[PDB]
């Protein structure tokens, strides 16, 4: 399977906390 | 000898035999019985000395059992499998279309650990088929054989090989179980030891050994013997443990870095857990026996262990160094030598027994997978074990297999011998095993191993040659898959009739003598030295002392079919093959009659065939009909036995059977009671008797060619019943549901006439090529019909039907009359499939009779097309007047080395008309050998000659010699087995006498009628629109590349081009060349075939420019 | 070694542009049939499902590029229609082939030209001829040679 | 063995060219300058925007 | 094998001498087959 | 016909490709499934790869043999010979 290249690509930014989501 | 219904057809043997002829079907009764635990095996098993033994499918649900979720929490053991009687009989199964099967029921005993509860109740697993009496399955109507499978065994096995590169000796080693992966060593020409795992990338030795926890001081102390090691080790980086397996784990997860813990304990789950890793109880067996290792006790383990392995490592290493004898520390001493993998000592059996046990295994692999997923999310000390326990898995695996696997075949019902020899055929290839299109020469070669075992001269002829085989007559199956045969144990020169079942390996170990080597009253060998066989399969002459086993019989190399074969020595193996092949090809004919000169076989093989009916208990035959015999037992018991009549095969050809048994005749338990279809008095009869002359004649009998008396035709001496089916379903449609009804759209009444109310075609009448045998319409729908079609159905005024016709019809070149009718209605709750409504089943018997070009040929490999029948007239006759049956050409037999059949023709005629030895002043010297039942019989005696203790060379001319005189006074044929024939023509003598015998003819069922085909005009494929042949009504012929090779070579173009485009392709020319070849106009140009502008349009949908241009 | 190809495409004019498709053509219906078999069971060839592909993953491109999603999701799709594209082509190239239902690979367009079986390969072997039939033989020694 | 049909059904009729259905063709063009030519019937009602290649 | 099948076959071969027949029978036989690829490889090739 | 000279072939460019189909497949579905009929715009459509019966139009608005050659000005199908669906091609504009 190739789809690891998305994962890897999707990897490089890290999740929000509670409080970002509602500043976004 | 035991049967007691024998005819009495004298031997011409002169060796006694020690050992009765075992049951020919034990090979698949005894392993059936081991699968379901039978109480006769179960005792069987312990008068073998052997203790608390456990049955096929008791040993799979010990082997599932304990089912244990992770924690502990619980646990599910089933156990105790019973069966309960089958749901119907075999003969309901076969007329109703089911499968014979009886239900299953097991104990399930769950426990709760965290509260100590304990339920258990019985289970249903399901209908579970089983083998009829005489070894067959009954699968959804139809009879299936279950064909053994020759497989190498699982174990340990060592080669050599020397490479031109430098010379040298390399050497690898293979350990292949029975479950899990893979496991190989092998000594580079570097001077190096390496290891592959699963068939990765080549590794050194040092890198597993330091996985296990072996360091420098343990390989220095064990292996220091060795130069190879120690310099792998040297150029090994690896040091510590932890370090190798640093290496390897990366190799089989290239993105995650190791950790010590999963790292360490995946080389344990890998190899060294029985639940991933299985030897399968026989790896274990050949592995202790090969190594040394844990020899003297019923090793419980099936596992890979550190010990083996490094035996195996160490008995590499001094096979390369040189040892021929090597001990194991707690051990025993082993010879050093490679593994022939082609030996039966290293090639296994599996039986039916363990092919439905390893089906069984994998569908409660799926039962235990979805049992322990959903036993995690349920109620629990609520939830029940049945209900949860679901046997949908195990039933559609169980169902596959009969219906999918390669090894589940059709039964071969030709005749009695052909399914016979194909319940015990050994197969090398399938799932498993090996493969048609591969293996080359050495897998299908014979070897030293297989005498006693598999014969050598009876497998198929064309690309299954070796690949296929019959076990022999003597062998049997030893419970761990090997061939074992008997020999008779001797003693210092005397034989003693004490007979011990050896194994293909234990066989080496031992010389063993020739069956027929002379001995005295007493047992003791006369000779001073015997011709023995050895161990490495040579054979040579040994002194009589060095003797330690000989052979059971001079029949035990061959099979049952080959046994059949008169005067076997005098007959090539090329020929010897085509004979034994052909046997399994006759069709019963209307009266069978046993060869006047045959083997001891013919009667065996008949009763072991399951095809007659034998008594099962003494008494007296109470009532006889052409339908059933009923018999009153001594014990007062009452049995019924109904003969099935016309019923058939799965070929086509009759099976009648017919009482040979009066009323108030006392019959002895066993005694045949009715023949089969290929059968008479309970022996075999596969052909019929009659008188040959050895000559050519007019060139009619040129080239293989046979010429037939026209005597054969009008008395039925070669006719035979066949018997078709022609089915059709009515299922429904978008448009309503199309209906079975006698009335049809557009049809004579007279075509109607034969139709009964309900549309089938009346029982009894006579069919003919294109008739109605059911009448069936379908809706029609939209029509829009033409105007032309307007305007004529105006000028009669028919109305449109609303259905179009789709009526059964008999298929082109067929008729006969029709037997029987068997019809299914969904009506009537059937178990017809799905959006089905209605089956009709119509069988279809004619009576043919022998005719130019159909194949006869006789037990010798000799066999040819009738190329001519000639009047009574025309026949050369003796002097007597009697005409000759049969012609056949001299030039065909010299040189095809198959003399045995003039062997035939001379004993058959000495055993048509008596003899009697003029015994007046002692016996004559070339009789002094005969035994006293020879010296004299009455005309038409039966004779049995075995195939390696027959009537010798010297006898036969005797015996001819002596010969009674005919009817009239005088003698027909001279002491060379020759007469003075007349010519039926031209009515003079034939200036020289002709050899006239009687040979035993068999009729081939290779009738031509389903490879006759004619097309004109018919089917087109819906893909390439090419016709279509070789399946259906009107088949093409194949006109291949060498064929246009030819035409170019003639410079034939116009013929090669309306071959490739009007007759085939042109789609648009068809049409053309049909209208102008019926309005009488010249055939127009071709045109271009479908093939090239499909190429072109493919090529450009690939985005490639292609175009034609000048 | 390089100059051979590039010397090819300087040669007979036609341009190098060939090599990357703004658009692909489609194989008429009848070569790539749907038929319904006795019964109403449908078959249908494997062609038919790979355009599917190609045809689904453009359509989702052109409409995630309207909405202007970020790179991260185009990129991917891109991607995924290259591959598509590639798979229809000659399936087995990119590593392991599409396999669809079963576990056998679909026959892309090149594999119809390519193996065995093929108006390449199977052409060449002749065709079933009408106005034919077959027989065994008997010696007829009244014949005259003809 | 098995048997089927395409999506559709043959019809044998042979006439040609010597029945003429009066026809007229309509002219089209795109967005990106390409033009296209339809041939109608007589009956016209001819649609302002058509889909072309 | 060094040592000769001895009897004719009129004479009859022993069961050890028909046994070790078999071997050349068998190779022959399952030979045929493949010794016809060669032949046909040839002539594909001189055609071509 | 028949007077080939010779066959050439060669790289064929996006122009080429939209020369030869006579319309795009701009949907995935091939059939419809109550019906049984090539949808409007898919894998099997009638306005791009030619009418499924001879002489017929999809809609039935003409199904004579006399309309040969004409398009259907109601769905665009033209009245021609069923054979014509083993030659026509289409293409795929891709984004
Ligand atoms: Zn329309």
């Amino acid at each position: 399977d190739s789809v690891r290249a998305y994962l890897k690509q999707i990897g490089k930014v890290a999740l929000l906390n509670a409080e970002e989501e509602v500043e976004l | 000898n035991s049967v007691p219904g024998a005819p009495n057809r004298v031997s011409f043997a002169k060796l006694r035999e020690p050992l009765e002829v075992p049951g020919l079907l034990d090979v698949q009764t005894d392993s059936f019985e081991w699968l379901v635990g039978s109480d006769r095996w179960r005792q069987a098993a312990i008068d073998r000395g052997e203790e608390n033994p456990v049955g096929g499918l008791e040993e799979v649900l010990a082997e599932l059992s304990p089912i244990e979720d992770f924690s502990g929490s619980m646990s599910l053991s089933f156990s105790d499998p019973r069966f309960d009687e089958v749901k119907a009989s075999v003969d309901e199964c076969k007329d109703k279309d089911m499968t014979y099967a009886a239900p299953l029921f097991v104990t399930a005993e769950f426990i709760n650990n965290n509260t100590g509860e304990i339920k258990s109740q019985t289970v249903f697993m399901g209908d579970f088929p089983m083998m009829t009496e005489k070894g067959t399955f009954i699968i959804n109507g139809t009879e299936r054989v279950v064909v053994s499978q020759l497989v190498r065994s699982p174990g340990v096995y060592f080669d050599e090989t020397i490479d031109k590169s430098t010379e040298k000796t390399l050497h690898s080693v293979k350990v292949i179980p029975g479950r899990g992966a893979w496991l190989e060593f092998d000594v580079d020409k570097r001077d190096t030891v390496g290891v592959r795992i699963d068939r990765k990338r080549r590794q050194p030795v040092t890198v597993l050994l330091k996985a296990l926890g072996w360091t420098n001081e343990q390989i220095v102390e064990r292996f220091g013997f060795s130069e190879i090691m120690m310099g792998t080790l040297e150029k090994d980086t690896t040091s510590g443990t932890d370090e190798a397996l640093l290496d390897i784990y990366r190799k089989l997860r290239p993105g995650e870095p190791p950790t010590k813990e999963s790292a360490q304990t995946l080389l344990e789950n890998l190899f060294f857990k029985e639940k991933r890793y299985d030897l399968a109880r026989v790896g274990r067996y050949k592995v202790n026996k090969k190594l040394g290792l844990n020899a003297g006790k019923p090793i419980t383990s099936s596992t890979l262990t550190e010990e083996d392995v490094v035996a195996t490592i160490e008995y590499l290493v001094r096979l390369h160094e040189g040892q021929t004898s090597m001990t194991v520390p707690g051990g025993v001493e082993v010879p050093v030598e490679v593994d022939d993998i082609d030996h039966f000592g290293n090639r296994r059996l599996r039986t039916v027994g363990e092919l439905i046990q390893n089906q069984i295994r994998v569908g409660l692999s799926r039962m235990e997978r979805v049992v322990r997923e959903r036993m995690t999310t349920q109620d629990v000390e609520a939830i029940t074990p049945q209900t949860l326990i679901n046997i949908r898995p195990v039933v559609a695996a169980i169902k596959e297999f009969f219906g999918t696997s390669q090894l589940s075949q059709f039964m071969d019902q030709n005749n009695p011998l052909s399914g016979l020899t194909h319940k015990r055929r050994l197969s090398a290839l399938g799932p498993g095993g090996l493969s048609r299109e591969r293996a080359g020469l050495e897998v299908r070669d014979v070897h030293p191993s297989h005498y006693g075992r598999m014969c050598p001269i009876e497998t198929p002829e064309g690309p299954n040659i070796g690949l296929i085989g019959s076990l022999s007559v003597y062998a049997r199956v030893n419970p761990f898959g090997f061939i074992e045969t008997p020999y008779r144990k001797v003693e210092n020169g005397v034989v003693t009739d004490q007979i011990d079942y050896l194994t293909a390996d234990e066989e080496d170990r031992h010389v063993v003598a020739q069956a027929n080597s002379p001995t005295d009253e007493n047992g003791r060998f006369t000779e001073d030295r015997v011709m023995v066989r050895k161990k490495g399969g040579e054979v040579e002459f040994v002194s009589a002392d060095q003797v330690d086993y000989m052979d059971v019989s001079p029949r035990q190399m061959v099979s049952v079919a080959t046994a059949m074969i008169p005067f076997l020595e005098h007959d090539d193996a090329n020929r010897a093959l085509m004979g034994a092949n052909m046997q399994r090809q006759a069709v019963p004919l209307v009266r069978s009659e046993a060869p006047l000169v045959g083997t001891g076989m013919e009667l065996r093989a008949a009763i072991d065939a399951g095809d007659v009916v034998v008594a099962d208990k003494t008494g007296v035959i109470e009532e006889v009909s052409a339908d059933y015999i009923t018999v009153m037992a001594d014990d007062g018991t009452r049995q019924s036995y109904r003969l099935r009549k016309f019923a058939r095969s799965n070929h086509g050809t009759c099976a009648n059977q017919r009482p040979i048994v009066d009323a108030g005749q006392r019959v002895e338990a066993g005694q045949v009671i009715a023949d089969g279809p290929c059968t008479q008095n309970g022996e075999m009869a596969l052909g019929k008797n009659l008188l040959v002359a050895i000559m050519p004649w007019e060139g009619h009998n040129y080239e293989d060619a046979i010429i037939l008396s026209n005597r054969l035709v009008e008395e039925d001496v070669l006719t035979s019943i066949h018997i078709e089916e022609h089915e059709i379903d009515a299922r429904d449609t978008k448009l309503g549901a199309e209906e079975i009804t006698r009335d049809i759209p557009n049809v004579s009444d007279e075509v109607l006439a034969d139709l009964d109310e309900r549309g089938i075609v009346r029982i009894g009448a006579e069919v003919r090529d294109g008739d109605i045998l059911v009448g069936k319409v379908t809706p029609k729908g939209e029509t829009e019909l033409t105007p032309e079609e307007r305007l004529l159905r105006a000028i009669f005024g028919e109305k449109a039907r609303e259905v179009r016709d789709t009526s059964l019809k008999v298929p082109h070149g067929e008729s006969g009359k029709v037997i029987g009718i068997r019809v299914f209605s969904r009506e009537d709750d059937d178990e017809l499939p799905a959006g089905v409504n209605e089956l009709v089943r119509v069988y279809v018997a004619q009576k043919r009779k022998i005719s130019d070009g159909d194949k006869l040929a006789g037990r010798h490999g000799n066999k040819g097309v009738i190329g001519k029948i000639l009047p009574v007239e025309d026949m050369p006759f003796l002097p007597d007047g009697t005409p000759v049956d049969i012609i056949l050409n001299t030039h065909g037999v010299p040189r095809r080395m198959n003399i045995g059949q003039i062997l035939e023709t001379h004993l058959g005629w000495v055993a048509k008309a008596g003899w009697n030895i003029d015994v007046a002043a002692g016996v004559p010297d070339w009789a002094s050998k005969l035994p006293e039942e020879l010296y004299s019989a009455p005309a038409d005696s039966t004779v049995a000659t075995p195939v390696f203790d027959g009537a010798q060379e010297g006898e036969l001319a005797g015996l001819l010699g002596s010969t009674l005189p005919n009817r009239d006074g005088e003698v027909m044929v001279d002491a060379d087995g020759k007469s003075t024939l007349f010519d039926g023509r031209s009515g003079e003598p034939f200036p020289y006498p002709v050899t006239v015998g009687y040979m035993y003819i068999l009729k081939l069922h290779h009738l031509v009628d389903d490879k006759i085909h004619a097309r004109s005009t018919g089917p087109y494929s819906m893909i390439t629109q090419q016709p279509l042949g070789g399946k259906a009504q009107f088949g093409g012929q194949r006109f291949g590349e060498m064929e246009c090779w030819a035409m170019q070579a003639y410079g034939a173009a116009y013929t090669l081009q309306e071959l490739l485009t009007i007759k085939s392709d042109d789609t648009v020319g068809r049409v053309k060349v049909y209208e102008a070849i019926v309005k009488g106009e010249n055939i127009p140009e071709p045109g271009i075939p479908e093939s090239f502008k499909v190429l072109l349009k493919e090529l450009q949908s690939l985005c490639l420019n292609v175009e034609v241009l000048s | 070694k390089r100059l051979k190809v590039v010397a090819a495409f300087q040669q007979s004019g036609n341009s190098p542009m060939g090599m990357v498709l703004d658009a692909v053509p489609v194989i008429p219906p009848e070569l790539r049939p749907m038929v319904q078999l006795d019964g109403g069971r449908f078959a249908t060839s494997d062609l038919n499902d790979l355009y599917r592909r190609v045809i689904n993953r453009n359509n989702r491109l052109k409409r995630l590029i309207d909405l202007g999603a970020p790179e991260i999701i185009v990129n991917n799709e891109k991607r995924m229609l290259q591959e598509s594209v590639d798979a229809l082509f000659d399936n087995g190239r990119r590593g392991r082939p599409v396999t669809g239902p079963g576990n056998r690979p679909l026959k892309s367009l090149s594999d119809l030209l390519k193996g065995k079986q093929g108006r390449f390969r199977q052409n060449l072997l002749g065709k079933r001829v009408d106005y034919s039939g077959r027989s065994v033989i008997v010696v007829g020694p009244q014949l005259k040679l003809h | 063995v098995l048997r089927g049909s395409r999506l559709g059904a043959v019809s044998y009729e042979t006439d040609r060219n010597h029945d003429l259905a009066p026809r007229q063709v309509a002219r089209y063009r795109t967005d990106n300058g390409e033009e296209f030519d339809v041939p109608f019937a007589d009956d016209a009602e001819i649609p302002g925007t058509w889909l072309c290649r | 094998i060094p040592r000769p099948i001895k009897s004719s076959f009129r004479e009859g071969l022993t069961v050890l001498e028909y046994f070790i027949n078999t071997h050349g029978a068998r190779k022959g036989l399952a030979d045929t087959a493949l010794r016809t690829a060669d032949s046909g490889y040839l002539t594909r090739r001189l055609v071509d | 016909v028949n007077f080939f000279d010779e066959l050439r072939i060669g790289l064929a460019t996006a122009d080429d490709i939209r020369n030869w189909s006579y319309g795009e497949v701009k949907k995935p579905e091939t059939i419809n499934y109550r019906t049984l009929k090539p949808e409007k715009d898919g894998l099997f459509c009638e306005k791009i790869f030619g009418p499924t019966r001879d002489w017929e139009c999809y809609c039935g608005k003409y199904k004579r043999v006399r309309f040969k050659g004409i398009i259907c000005e109601r769905c665009g199908v033209e009245v021609t010979r069923a054979k014509v669906r083993r030659e026509r091609m289409g293409h795929i504009e891709l984004a």
